[PDB]
């Protein structure tokens, strides 16, 4: 009957899809992830939803590796960015299964968004109200990062910043980031942009960085490395 | 809110009613009938000059003997015309010999009410005019989004559909000749359109009984047509 | 096809009230004489029975499928039977279904009964769904030791075709290994299906 | 009116209102005569003329060589319920190798509506038919609804102007059991008042079901 | 149609029936756990709804594997859902992989549950939080995962009826270096602050992951000993 | 294998021997070949004992469906064990290849069906199944009595089983009798001490 | 499986999901897609992209094969999902066909699938409309087709989709000549993009397909001098 | 319901199922139909209120051939009278197909109360708005399955218009201590007084499964007992 | 907000399933009253019986059904609710049976009801079963009475003693009160009625309840016939 029907993959008049605008806002009401390309890798800073003197930070609430040379931030639902991590995470495996070569950041982010969109646009299910920003590397595009959207619709940034306080972050980055940056150097401008737009506790980092022998790593901060950046600011 | 399956208490199908409101604000075509033939004579609505009029297709050849002339959703059209094509290539490969005209028509409007809830999502939003030689007889009906096909001898669909059916009413005769059908179908078509009516902007064809073929009229047949318009 | 318990020969003819059918009432299990007092035929309606020669596990199949498919249509038509051509149209089909699925039934099935307009219809499917109707008809070694037997006596007086039946018979018991027992009569007239008392079709033992 | 927007939701007072709307539907289609004797089944039926110049779109159809159904409502519908129809002729045929019985015929439909009506997603059949078989049941005619019931008529009018010729079948009704066919078809005449536009579709226990049209039909004008 | 999210975000970008659910395991019976230095806790009020209920037969601290235990608050059937869900999925993870799922593989399951029945239509979120308690290899790890299938650690919580109460008096009582005995005397104490009248052993569960890395559930007679020590 | 199910005035005895045979060896010399359905239905099993067990097995399922819907659990439960094990069979023909003799008490008495490999259910007084059988075949044709009580149907099965054990590789071990009457089902374990004759009726 | 009928008629004969797929589309950046004898110049606005975000590979434009270019304004997310269905059918035809698919067939599939989620219970129609544009084959004529999120497409001479649709082909139709060169066929589609961006060499992108080549983006110093040119 | 009367497997806040009740009004307002156990049988008789004096007399079944010895009394939505007609014979069907045996009238009753059941519990279906009574001499059962699925063995059962009363009269004759023969003219009684004068052309379809009928559902004949009434 | 909550088992804002609750409303609204007493050595389930006409069979109305030979269960609540988890519940003792080779134990069937009624109370699209479900029996395992009570929430115990339907609180409170580790299944028996028959408030004749004494003599489900019914209310109000 559809009496209490949402109409997720509906459109509305203004042309938008309900469920996933208010996606948009859930992820606007989270927890800050910043994203920064520099020279050889990029930097992801997030901002535990979870936090508190009695919460445990024993694992990342929203910097999830998705293959050796992709990682994630999360911005939003926890949940459903843990779902399309395993998609991801799936997707990257498939991947190097079918070729033997590592998965091209784009095409994981596109297969992620292809999910999102999925939701978006059949089955009458809500949305996933996450955004990711998915830092990776490929042979192609060397490092790159890229978030997206509820809506499956993804760029690629050489900084942004999402969740909440995304525009103050966004404004920072666009007012201190530059090219060509070094790793330290991106890592100083993702901690003074999760500060200026919020404890390293609370913060939790990953940073993606392709040498040229070692291939691309993904390495997330635990939580005696993410104190020792935050003292270093 | 109601589904689209749902009727109104006068018994009408809602979305099939709002369907033939979607036809109705369709381009006007006429089919006209005559014992030569049939004559489809369809407004082609050119936007724009850079509108490619030749792209902009109403009618279509669902076979050699058989076409169709479309008003309303032109995606829905063209749905049914996809349907009706397998249909006509099924019936020849399956009896060896060119689909009925009530055959193909009726095959189309058993796709019309296929739509539900809770097969397709909504009516089809197009009315269809289909015309063309089965056994050297010429044939016309025209279907509405209720799957309602009805043989007729002149038909109007689209947005003057009124208009043109009164016009026919006293108009249209049945022992015209092929010009004559010819002249009635593209003078209805002018009567019934806010626009004037040349070469580009008018789509003709004929499914013919000397040649037994549906052949959409080439930009010459269709001038020569508009030349020997009296007005 | 394989025929583990097989129902032994039939042999139906039209006699000038009816259809006699006539069959032993033994299952052999290979050569044994297993099961006694087992009729071959199933009276489905009450002017149409069905026999088998052959598997007679797939003839109980069979006879269940062809009763529900009579239950069905009976509830259809407030009790009324299908007619003999309706359920040998039926068993015709089913056998042959059977024989497509690659599964076919291992018995070759006798329709005899009185159709409503009181025509007598004996007709018979093979296990591969082949049907034909004929005045009479012999399966299993009642096709083979027949002769002339039945087709010079069919439609005559019923003495004359219960003679022509038993002699049959007599060659099925004599020539038969899977022949055991009585031979069960049966007619299906439009006066119902009476089951005559089973004969002891002997033989003639003096050939030794 | 809450309550009328599915098939599957009763009302109040256990009603089915879109049902009943599907019933309207078919109460606004054309004037639909269907009679019964000892041995012959007519049903005749004032074809629909949407336009002065376009012939009267049939509604007295061809089912299975002794049952003919005449279809008044959603024109389309009665297209679906005839395929459907066709396939229960076709299976029985296969099954049996007889013609099927209107009656059962009659069961089918009213089934697959209560099916169209007893689930959602899915809609009555906004076509009602009146099936006329004459097979070993005799000849017998059936006014099959959208709701899912079929009602066995001696005779019938459904459609607009119903009412009238349902009276006149009722005044006539104990002459027709022993009425000839052609007094059969002469009845069905009278009780549909539209001559072109009049299709009639006999059936008999011998002559299987043939459809009159006009010419054919104009040696029972009278 | 069935298969439509029941679970849709709202304008203010909240899952309406996600908040729902997390109502449910606010008035679903409070759980504790507290996280010790060499081992973790999940104690959890048990009143039964008659003292005629027979207590073995549906206890809420619940074993997913040897390693890893789990209470809940919340509806206790679909509790049960989501333990027979994790046992499963702990089963399936040994019979491939030949050793228990881990702490966090479990808290991971537990929370693609949930967040699938948060997804997926014609269906509602679970109406449990659980407090999943396992060891891992940096120590032992006491988890939450809500109906939104949202997980995270924690080194003491409380959910059930009145845990905003309870998790302020952890938040004072709790510490770092206690031993798993001063985790669960702590488990019993926030119990007792989240409930009214005499808190007995009969009327609570505990459940432990020890120095063996082995869960165990408390017996009354052990839950006995902790409230008079 | 030797089954020897008599449906008696006063109960049902099905008598088998306990030789499961793996070519020439005994995986199992105390097979319990008579597989009790329920209290008073048992399913003397012939054939594939992973077959027959499964069709005890699915026979058991498909009288507790048959109950799902009735109070009357006790009405044509033999027969509908017998008609389920001949769809089973006939259904898994290809797979299944099982001979059960389904005998015991029900309301409708005492009785008897043997469903033959093939698939063919037939109610009987008298079934015998099994490699064995064949042996006691003229055996029991001229020891069998319509009229014999389930005291005297179980000697005379006792008899018949042990001559087919005898005779029989593939029946062997102890003669297992259960004896249905409305009462319920008694099984008794006839060891070859117990048995009435052994190997020396060979020729003498 | 989810099968509601977003899109239906409303009671006035019109299909509301279509229009706010519509809406999507006008909410989406502004396409002109130009055709000069040889050559098809697909100029796309690029959105405003801050001094933080990649310029390269996000373009709207995209090949669905060696012969068909495509770009798209509305939801990015739509169009990719379109695009990835028109590429696999490029190369679908290929296996069926040893043809390329024929721009009209192509553009085809491509509003026919917004044709089905307009169709489709429980699918969201395509808010995207496409401008898919090639050669069939050598010696055939550029095709530029315009596929809408109600599934209609239709050939255009010169065509522009997403906002600013409006003025972009009021100056197509201003500025188009029947046989534009390539260089003509550039500046109009660039001069048509560059009416409604605020800056012209960063806001606007273009990817030519010449006759017998591959989709080909503009070289960042070679547009910059046609929008000179133009200015 | 304010609200909870749209969905059948809404509970209203007192638990009420308002769809299914709605079903029982369907019922309610039909043309009673009774079943009552004899000694030499069981007699479904069911008013046949003729709407159109056109109807064939010999037509419009309330009782309904489900087996060899069921039948099946109707009352309320046709449609759904006769969907649960074939749903009955489907399940006997399927019940000698699973067990080569005939259902009995209080299993086919569980079985068919299933699928009523399933009308109001699983999402999509519609209440049946009907009643069936399925009679069985060789089972000497008279179960009728409501609407809600409530299946209940009656030793005389009655739905329909006035079938408070018609209960209320059935109760004043041992049908058990009565013939189906001699219960006739009793069931006419009782039908002929509660019967609604306004319809002039009425009908009586008795069914009886009884010794005579060696319990076959068979139609009362005629000459036992006319239908007929005007 | 829409009303999904209220008509649907879905969350309300107080995270409350309604329509749960107002299938334990359609359980009371079965007019009937069961009281089960599980002793050391027997387990006695009670239900009033009502019949509404004098027409209807009395056989037909019941309250207590076979699951298994051992287990049987008394089901309160809507009767076609009744009739389809008696059906669900023999169905769920044949699959244990087939899938694990025994007769399913009370508090397996239990935990399976528990789940089905989960699904009820999960899936929007069923119906939450409107059956209180005293399942009852010897279990061979264990040897000892077991005794559960499934909710139409799904709410699964183990009782000693158990009450359902309309006076469920009432027949709860007296059974807390007074329950005893009864000596003789006589005892438990007389204490199930005389329960039953006190929170009812109606001196109750064999006819009037349905009553079901198993005990380890006779372990497998039965109704009790009438005469040990009426023996065990005179004991009753023999004190």
């Amino acid at each position: 009957t559809y009496r209490y029907d949402a109409g997720t993959t509906t459109f509305s008049s203004d042309g938008r899809i309900l469920q996933v605008e208010y996606a948009i806002q859930s992820i606007n009401q989270a927890g800050t992830a910043i994203g920064v390309q520099f020279t050889n890798g990029v930097v992801l800073a997030a901002e535990k939803k979870n936090t508190g003197r009695l919460v445990d930070y024993l694992f990342p609430e929203k910097m999830a590796k998705i293959d050796g040379h992709i990682v994630t931030a999360v911005a939003g639902l926890t949940a459903d960015a843990n779902t399309l991590v395993d998609l991801m995470r799936t997707s990257a495996q498939k991947y190097l299964k079918t070729y033997d070569e590592q998965m091209p950041v784009e095409q994981l982010v596109r297969m992620v968004c292809d999910e999102k969109h999925s939701y978006t646009q059949y089955g009458g299910l809500r949305p996933y109200g996450v955004s990711f920003l998915i830092a990776g590397y490929d042979r192609h595009k060397g490092c790159q990062l890229y978030l997206t959207d509820p809506s499956g619709n993804f760029g690629g940034w050489k900084a942004t910043a999402i969740g909440e306080n995304n525009q103050t972050a966004q404004s920072i980055l666009k007012s201190q980031y530059k090219d060509n940056m070094t790793a330290t150097e991106a890592m100083d401008l993702t901690v003074k942009v999760l500060c200026k737009t919020l404890s390293a506790d609370k913060l939790e980092f990953a940073v993606l960085q392709f040498r040229e022998e070692y291939g691309p790593k993904v390495r997330i901060l635990t939580t005696s490395e993410v104190d020792t950046l935050m003292k270093r600011y | 809110d109601r589904n689209v399956n749902t009727f109104s208490p006068d018994g009408r199908l809602l979305q099939v009613e709002y369907a033939i409101e979607a036809v109705k604000l369709g381009s006007s075509a006429v089919a006209i009938l005559c014992p030569e033939g049939v004559i489809f004579a369809v407004e082609k609505r050119l936007s724009s000059q850079l509108l490619i009029a030749s792209s902009v297709e109403k009618v279509y050849a669902i076979d050699d003997h058989v076409g169709v002339v479309m008003a309303g959703l032109a995606a829905d059209g063209r749905t049914m015309v996809e349907h009706m094509r397998v249909e006509a290539q099924n019936h020849r490969f399956s009896f060896d010999e060119p689909i009925g005209i009530k055959a193909v028509t009726q095959s189309v409007c058993d796709l019309a009410l296929a739509f539900g809830e809770g097969q397709m999502s909504r009516p089809f939003g197009t009315a269809l005019l289909v015309a063309g030689i089965e056994n050297g007889k010429c044939h016309l009906f025209h279907t509405d989004p209720s799957g309602t096909y009805t043989e007729c001898r002149a038909r109007a669909i689209g947005g003057g559909s009124e208009g043109a059916e009164a016009l026919l009413r006293d108009l249209y005769k049945d022992g015209m000749t092929l010009h004559e059908a010819e002249d009635l179908a593209l003078s209805t078509l002018r009567q019934v359109i806010q626009e004037k009516l040349n070469e580009n902007n008018v789509e003709v064809a004929c499914a013919r009984v000397s040649t037994g073929k549906f052949e959409i009229y080439t930009s010459e047949q269709r001038q020569e047509i508009v030349a020997r318009l009296p007005p | 096809m394989q025929v583990i318990t097989a129902s032994g020969a039939i042999v139906a003819a039209k006699y000038d009230g009816g259809i006699l059918l006539a069959s032993d009432l033994s299952i052999t299990y290979g050569s044994m004489f297993r099961h006694n007092n087992v009729s071959h035929f199933v009276e489905v309606a009450p002017n149409i029975i069905i026999g088998a020669s052959g598997e007679f596990a797939d003839f109980q199949t069979l006879i269940e499928v062809i009763k529900s498919v009579i239950l069905q249509q009976q509830c259809k038509h407030n009790g009324e039977y299908l007619t003999a051509s309706e359920v040998h149209n039926y068993i015709k089909r089913y056998m042959y279904q059977c024989r497509s699925n690659m599964k076919p039934l291992s018995c070759k099935v006798i329709v005899a009964g009185i159709n409503p307009d009181g025509s007598k219809f004996l007709a018979c499917t093979d296990p591969y769904g082949a049907s034909w109707e004929s005045d009479h008809i012999g399966t299993g070694f009642g096709k083979y030791l027949q002769g002339l037997q039945i087709a010079d006596v069919v439609n005559g007086s019923f003495d004359d075709v219960k003679k022509g039946i038993t002699e049959v018979f007599r060659a099925v018991n004599a020539r038969n290994t899977t022949a055991n027992g009585k031979i069960e009569f049966i007619t299906v007239t439009p006066q119902g299906i009476n089951h005559l008392a089973p004969e002891q079709i002997d033989p003639n033992w003096e050939v030794v | 009116s809450k309550y009328d927007e599915n098939a599957t939701t009763f009302s109040p007072e256990g009603r089915i209102l879109q049902v009943e709307n599907a019933m309207k539907a078919v109460q606004q289609g054309m004037p639909t005569v269907g009679l019964k004797s000892k041995t012959h089944a007519v049903i005749a039926g004032v074809m629909h003329s949407p336009s002065e110049f376009s012939s009267h779109q049939p509604k007295i159809f061809k089912i299975d060589q002794h049952i003919g159904v005449a279809i008044s409502g959603l024109t389309a519908d009665g297209r679906g319920l005839c395929k459907f129809l066709r396939n229960e002729c076709l299976h029985h045929t296969f099954c049996f190798g007889t013609e099927i019985r209107v009656a059962d015929l009659a069961d089918t439909v009213a089934l697959q509506s209560q099916k169209k009506t007893s689930k959602v997603g899915k809609r009555p059949y906004g076509v009602g038919l009146l099936m006329i078989g004459a097979g070993v049941d005799g000849p017998r005619l059936f006014e099959t609804c959208p709701s899912g019931q079929h009602w066995e008529y001696n005779a019938q009018a459904i459609g607009r102007r119903a009412q009238a010729a349902k009276t006149y079948l009722e005044t006539n009704l104990n002459e027709f059991p022993d009425c000839t066919r052609d007094q059969l078809i002469r009845h069905a005449l009278r009780a549909l008042n539209d001559l072109e536009a009049i299709a009639l579709g006999v059936v008999g226990i011998d002559e299987p079901f043939t459809i009159l049209e006009g010419p054919e039909l104009q040696k029972y004008i009278d | 149609d069935s298969d439509f999210s029941l679970t849709t975000f709202s304008s203010g970008g909240k899952l309406n029936q996600i908040e729902s659910a997390l109502k449910a395991v606010s008035l679903g019976g409070q759980c504790v756990g507290v996280k010790a230095k060499n081992g973790a806790v999940i104690a959890c009020e048990s009143k039964p709804s008659s003292p005629l209920v027979e207590k073995v037969t549906n206890l809420k601290v619940q074993k997913i594997n040897d390693n890893v235990g789990i209470v809940y608050s919340g509806v206790n059937t679909d509790f049960h859902v989501i333990l027979k869900s994790l046992r499963k999925a702990s089963i399936k993870y040994s019979l491939r992989l030949g050793v228990e799922m881990p702490t966090r593989e479990v808290v991971k399951h537990a929370a693609h549950k949930m967040q699938y029945y948060t997804q997926i239509g014609g269906v509602r979120p679970f109406g449990v939080s659980l407090l999943i308690i396992g060891w891992e290899e940096l120590g032992p790890t006491l988890w939450q995962v809500d109906p939104s299938g949202t997980f995270w650690a924690w080194k003491a919580t409380a959910l059930g009826k009145r845990s905003d109460g309870s998790r302020t008096f952890l938040e004072r009582r709790y510490s770092e270096d206690q031993s798993v005995d001063d985790a669960i005397h702590t488990a019993i104490s926030t119990l007792k602050e989240g409930f009214d009248g005499q808190l007995t052993a009969e009327l609570i569960e505990i459940g432990v992951v020890d120095e063996t890395r082995k869960f165990r559930t408390l017996s009354t007679a052990e839950i006995r000993d902790f409230l008079t020590e | 294998t030797t089954l020897l199910a008599i449906q008696c005035t006063d109960g049902v005895v099905m008598a088998s021997d306990s030789r499961t045979s793996s070519g020439s060896f005994i995986p199992n010399r105390a097979t319990n070949k008579i597989t009790e359905i329920q209290p008073k239905i048992f399913a003397a099993r012939c054939g594939n004992a992973a077959d027959t067990q499964f069709l005890a097995r699915a026979v058991k399922n498909y009288l507790n469906a048959l109950n799902i819907t009735r109070e009357n659990t006790d009405d044509s439960t033999i027969l509908v064990a017998s008609n389920v094990i001949r769809s089973l069979i006939v259904r898994y023909r290809q797979y299944l290849s099982a001979g059960v003799i389904v005998g015991g008490w029900d309301s409708a008495g005492p009785q008897v069906y043997s469903i033959e490999v093939s698939g063919m259910a037939i109610k009987k007084k008298i079934a015998s199944n099994g490699s064995g059988s064949t042996y006691i075949q003229a055996y029991i044709d001229q020891n069998y009595r319509e009229d014999m009580t389930m005291e005297e149907a179980t000697k005379f099965a006792i008899a018949a089983v042990t001559g087919a054990i005898i005779r029989d590789g593939s029946s062997g071990g102890v003669v297992n009798i259960v004896q249905i009457n409305a009462d319920g089902a008694k099984r008794m374990t006839v060891r070859p001490a117990q048995q009435p004759f052994n190997y020396d009726i060979v020729k003498g | 499986d989810y099968t509601r009928s977003i899109t239906r008629f409303s009671p006035d004969g019109r299909l509301f999901q279509i229009d706010h797929a519509h809406a999507a589309v006008q909410r989406g950046t502004t396409v002109v897609a130009t055709r000069s004898k040889d050559m098809i110049v697909i100029a796309v606005e690029k959105t405003a992209v801050a001094k933080l975000q990649d310029p390269h590979t996000f373009s709207k434009i995209c090949s669905l094969d060696k012969h068909v270019m495509c770009a798209f304004a509305g939801l990015h997310a739509d169009a990719r999902r379109l695009i990835q269905s028109g590429q696999r059918q490029c190369q679908s035809h290929r296996l069926t066909y040893e043809d390329p698919i024929s721009i009209e067939n192509i553009a085809r599939y491509i509003a026919t699938l917004q044709l089905k989620n307009t169709q489709s219970g429980g699918a969201r129609p395509y808010g995207v409309s496409t401008l898919i544009c090639g050669f069939d084959d050598m010696t055939s004529q550029p095709h530029i087709y315009e596929t809408l999120p109600s599934g209609t497409y239709a050939e255009w001479k010169a065509r522009t989709i997403g906002r600013h649709d409006q003025t972009v082909m009021e100056y197509l139709e201003k500025h188009y000549k029947d046989d534009m060169t390539d260089e003509e066929a550039q500046k109009l589609a660039i001069g048509a993009l560059l009416e409604v961006v605020e800056n012209g060499s960063k806001n606007l992108e273009v990817a030519y397909m010449k006759r017998g080549g591959t989709m080909e983006i503009m070289a960042e110093e070679v547009l910059d001098a046609l929008i000179e040119s133009t200015k | 319901g304010s609200g909870y009367d749209f969905n059948p497997i809404t509970f209203s806040p007192d638990g009420r199922q308002f769809q299914v009740e709605y079903a029982t009004k369907a019922v309610e307002k039909d043309s009673l139909a009774l079943g009552v156990k004899c000694k030499d049988g069981i007699l479904l008789a069911a008013e046949k209120n003729l709407t159109s004096t056109l109807l064939t007399p010999g037509g419009n079944p309330r009782i309904f051939w489900i087996n060899d010895s069921i039948a099946c009394a109707t009352i309320g939505h046709r449609p759904d009278c006769y969907s649960i007609v074939e749903q009955s014979r489907n399940r006997a069907e399927t019940f000698t197909s699973n067990f080569g045996i005939k259902i009995t009238v209080p299993q086919l009753a569980s079985e068919v109360s299933q699928q009523f059941h399933l009308a109001h519990y699983y999402q999509a279906y519609r209440p049946f708005g009907c009643t069936v009574i399925f009679a069985s001499y060789k089972d000497d059962a008279l179960y009728a399955i409501e609407p809600s699925g409530a299946f209940y063995g009656y030793f005389a059962s009655c739905f329909g218009k006035n079938s408070n009363l018609a209960r209320a009269e059935l109760q004043k004759t041992e049908w058990k201590n009565i013939t189906v023969r001699e219960a006739v003219p009793e069931v006419a009684r009782i039908i002929k007084s509660l019967h609604e004068s306004q319809f002039k052309k009425w009908e009586i379809e008795m069914f009886w499964l009884c010794e005579e009928t060696n319990g076959r559902p068979q139609k009362v004949p005629e000459d036992v007992f006319q239908s007929r009434f005007v | 907000s829409s009303g999904a909550d209220r008509y649907l088992t879905v969350f309300s804002a107080e995270g409350r399933l309604w329509q749960v609750e107002y299938s334990f409303k359609a359980v009371k609204q079965a007019e009937v009253t069961a009281v089960a007493v599980k002793s050391k050595n027997a387990v006695c389930v009670a239900v009033q019986k009502k019949v509404s006409d004098k027409l209807i069979d009395p056989s037909t109305v019941t309250h207590m059904y076979r699951i298994t030979d051992n287990v049987g269960a008394c089901l309160v609540g809507l009767p076609s609710d009744v009739n389809f988890i008696v059906m669900l519940l023999r169905s769920f003792a044949n699959n244990f049976e087939y899938k694990q080779g025994f007769s399913i134990p009370v508090s397996i069937l239990a935990q399976m009801l528990s789940e089905r009624h989960q699904l009820e109370s999960q899936l929007v699209y069923v119906r939450p079963s409107a059956v209180s479900a005293i399942l009852f029996g010897l279990d061979g395992p264990s040897d000892s009475f077991a005794l559960y009570k499934i909710e139409p929430s799904g709410y699964s115990n183990g009782f000693r003693a158990v009450a359902c339907g309309v006076k469920e609180i009432e027949a709860m409170s007296a059974l807390e009160k007074k329950m005893e580790d009864f000596e003789t299944p006589e005892a438990t028996a007389e204490f199930t009625l005389s329960t039953l028959q006190t929170v009812c408030g109606v001196d109750f004749e064999a006819q009037d309840v349905e009553v079901s004494l198993l005990t380890r003599d006779n372990s497998k489900f039965s109704k009790l016939p009438n005469d040990k019914v009426n023996e065990i209310l005179h004991a009753v109000a023999e004190k």
